């Protein structure tokens, strides 16, 4: 699995949209999503909020979570803390990237939006770095993680399960 | 047995697929139902035009790299693929479609012929027949994977390594996410009590 | 000494990086297989003497044949099997013609397995979708519009 | 490239992996033996007793010949544990294993290592644990480099990783890249 995987399945994640424009429900082979109507708030994917934004024919909204101030304390708090926080969406990171990338003009402070999450990532990945090295010296064979992002797994779980995988022969090659 | 269902399913395939190990079973139930999904609505076919035809790339790339990526296995462990289902009680599950299955017994008799051709057949009398079974490497089930629990599991055996004194029990909840060695969860990848 | 041609193509594939093709070693493939031709001619004469006319002093340079064979062999093979390795991913990188780059670099026997593997998996692809269905070649990447 | 799917090592395992290039790599290294007998024919160091090879003679032969010529009896020959592997150097891996070389004094340091468990040495345990030990103690550093961290030059640091650690290095740093090359698309 690659990042672009990882995002195809955070554009199944609903977003809401201002529809400029009029249609009837749609019925799409996942679910029905619709009606729509012009100033009225609606539920749709990611990845179809962002091809009718391109098209423009809706306003993209922010998640609750992408504001400066939320994410300002969420960065402190993550940092504070040596074990992961739990992060607002399960694709926060693809989340701003899409969002910030189609819809910069309808989230306000997108630039300091960016560092923040930005920052966050930083914060984990080096974590994640720290909590493997513990884990490897203390030679566990387990582990839970509920608060980990798939984008954070997938981007470094290959080496640690890589590594994982040698030491568990080594540990066992007197066998 | 709904639409949305059928792709919650075919996710879940193509996700656990990619991440095991080994070769994972048949889901031909699965892909059917998604070609005629795709089959019904490219016939059926403004805006709405548009949009029907975007989840139709959306469902059509999941299928196309779970398919690409169960063949990549089966090349990979061929000859254990072929063995496997020789040996394969009646009742339980394949790892092969009726197709696969034909892909797989191809790769063999078109490698095998052609390393006998090319080299085998110019060896010494007794250096000619070169056992597949032992020349090609197994699947590593002793491989570490992360997972999604989907349901509720209980006394699951977590071992270190091969000194039962580090072995203890574990419990995994609902919605939680572990890593641990594929061996020890392997049937429940099966049963889909947990997602990788 | 010994095995020592079958280390040269070993090697040569070894520092092909990306999965790239050099020539087909047909040289260092021939040398190889007559070394162990003369390897079994040179041992199948001490075990007689061995077994009558000899001493069972030639067991431990029979054995050092022996290994020098069944090593001969892996390394040969290992050769083969990792071109073909390389040569199944043109059809996935490249499509179903290859380029004359990689195709006079390949044996003729090399380009009947790619030509039986790619007729094979015309077969599974189309066996998937209704009379005609599913190129699953394409959409190599998610789709993003 | 991305469609060729060659043969891992297995040099880890029980025994080597048959079609592996790096396992045959691996196993062409030459490791200390002496002679426990005498090897007609094969004296030209490849009339004295048609040519052959005086009985505890020291040797370097290639892994894979002593494999096949070993036995637990000893008979044939005796194996000697290279440098890299007895008290001397597992003394320095056990104070700071990130100090050595692993591809100088490797390149093949846990493989060879592991396959060379199968010669029965007395010190097999301390062999072992070193191993395993070595590769606790570079785990982190590894890591750090592969994914760029310090914003440092990861190319002196690769230059003294073993075979197994580069391709650990290269596993970290291609998930990494694709990681930026996503999120940097336009």
């Amino acid at each position: 699995m690659d990042a672009a995987e990882v995002e195809f399945l955070a554009e199944k994640e609903l977003v809401t949209i201002i529809p400029n424009f009029s249609l009837d429900k749609i019925y799409l082979i996942g679910g029905d999503l619709g009606p729509f109507n012009p100033g009225l708030p609606v539920e749709v994917p990611l990845w179809l909020a962002i091809n009718l934004k391109q098209r423009q024919k809706c306003r993209l909204l922010p998640p609750e979570w992408m504001d400066v101030e939320k994410l300002e304390k969420m960065r402190d708090h993550e940092r504070k803390e040596e074990t992961f926080t739990p992060m607002p969406s399960p694709y926060y990171m693809e989340l701003t990237k899409l969002l910030l990338n189609h819809a910069s003009d309808n989230i306000p402070k997108a630039d300091e939006i960016r560092t923040l999450v930005k920052d966050m990532w930083d914060t984990r990945i080096a974590k994640l770095r720290v909590s493997a090295d513990s884990f490897v010296r203390q030679q566990e064979a387990h582990a839970k993680l509920d608060n980990l992002t798939l984008m954070e797994i997938n981007t470094s779980g290959t080496f640690l399960t890589q590594a994982l995988n040698h030491m568990y022969k080594l540990r066992t090659n007197l066998q | 047995l709904t639409p949305a269902e059928l792709i919650e399913r075919l996710e879940q395939a193509w996700m656990n697929e990619k991440f095991a190990p080994e070769l994972l079973e048949s889901k031909p139930e699965i892909v059917e139902c998604v070609m005629e999904q795709l089959e019904h609505m490219e016939e059926n076919l403004d805006l709405k035009v548009s949009i029907h035809q975007m989840e139709m790339e959306r469902i059509r790339y999941v299928l196309s790299s779970y398919l690409r990526c169960r063949l990549m296995k089966i090349e990979k462990f061929f000859p254990h693929v072929l063995e496997k289902e020789k040996t394969r009680p009646e009742g339980e599950p394949s790892s092969l479609s009726p197709e696969e299955l034909a892909f797989a017994r191809e790769f063999m008799a078109n490698t095998e012929s052609y390393l006998k051709n090319v080299a085998l057949k110019h060896m010494p009398p007794n250096l000619q027949k070169v056992d597949l079974f032992r020349a090609v490497p197994k699947p590593d089930l002793d491989s570490y994977v992360f997972l999604r629990v989907r349901e509720r599991q209980e006394n699951i055996l977590v071992e270190p390594d091969t000194d039962e004194q580090r072995d203890y029990v574990i419990d995994l909840e609902k919605g939680s996410q572990h890593l641990i060695r594929y061996k020890t969860i392997a049937p429940l990848v099966a049963s889909g009590a947990v997602q990788l | 000494m010994f095995c020592e041609k079958a280390m040269e193509l070993i090697r040569e594939l070894h520092r092909a990086p990306e999965g790239q093709l050099p020539a087909f070693n047909e040289d260092g493939l021939r040398q190889v297989l007559e070394e162990m031709k003369a390897l079994y001619e040179q041992n199948q004469s001490d075990v007689n003497e061995a077994k009558s006319g000899g001493r069972s002093d030639l067991i431990p340079t029979i054995k050092f044949r022996h290994c020098s064979l069944l090593r001969n062999r892996r390394c040969t093979v290992a050769y083969l099997y990792d071109r073909l390795l390389r040569i199944r991913a043109l059809r996935w990188e490249y499509g179903s013609i290859l380029p004359n780059a990689l195709r006079f670099h390949m044996a003729a026997e090399e380009m009947e397995w790619f030509n039986n593997y790619k007729r094979s998996l015309a077969t599974y692809m189309r066996s998937l979708g209704g009379d005609e269905g599913l190129d699953i070649t394409q959409d190599m990447k998610p789709p993003k519009s | 490239s991305e469609a060729y799917f060659r043969v891992e090592s297995g040099a880890l395992g029980p025994e080597e992996n048959f079609l592996s290039l790096d396992d045959i790599l691996m196993s062409h290294e030459k490791l200390p033996v002496r002679t426990e007998t005498a090897m007609p024919r094969l004296g030209a160091f490849f009339a004295e007793t048609d040519n052959a090879v005086p009985q505890g003679s020291k040797l370097e032969l290639p892994l894979w010949l002593a494999k096949g010529l070993f036995d637990n009896k000893r008979r044939i020959l005796s194996v000697e544990l290279p440098k890299i592997y007895q008290e001397g150097w597992r003394t320095v891996f056990s104070a700071d294993p990130n100090v050595v070389d692993l591809h100088k004094m490797g390149p093949h340091f846990y493989g060879f290592g592991s396959q060379l468990l199968h010669f029965d040495s007395p010190e097999n345990a301390d062999i072992s644990q070193s191993l395993l030990q070595t590769f606790i103690g570079r785990f982190r550093r590894i890591m750090d480099s592969s994914q760029n961290a310090y914003n440092e030059d990861t190319s002196a640091l690769v230059a003294r990783l073993d075979e197994m650690e580069r391709g650990l290095f290269q596993t970290g740093q291609k998930g990494l890249n694709d990681f930026q090359c996503w999120e940097k698309g336009q």
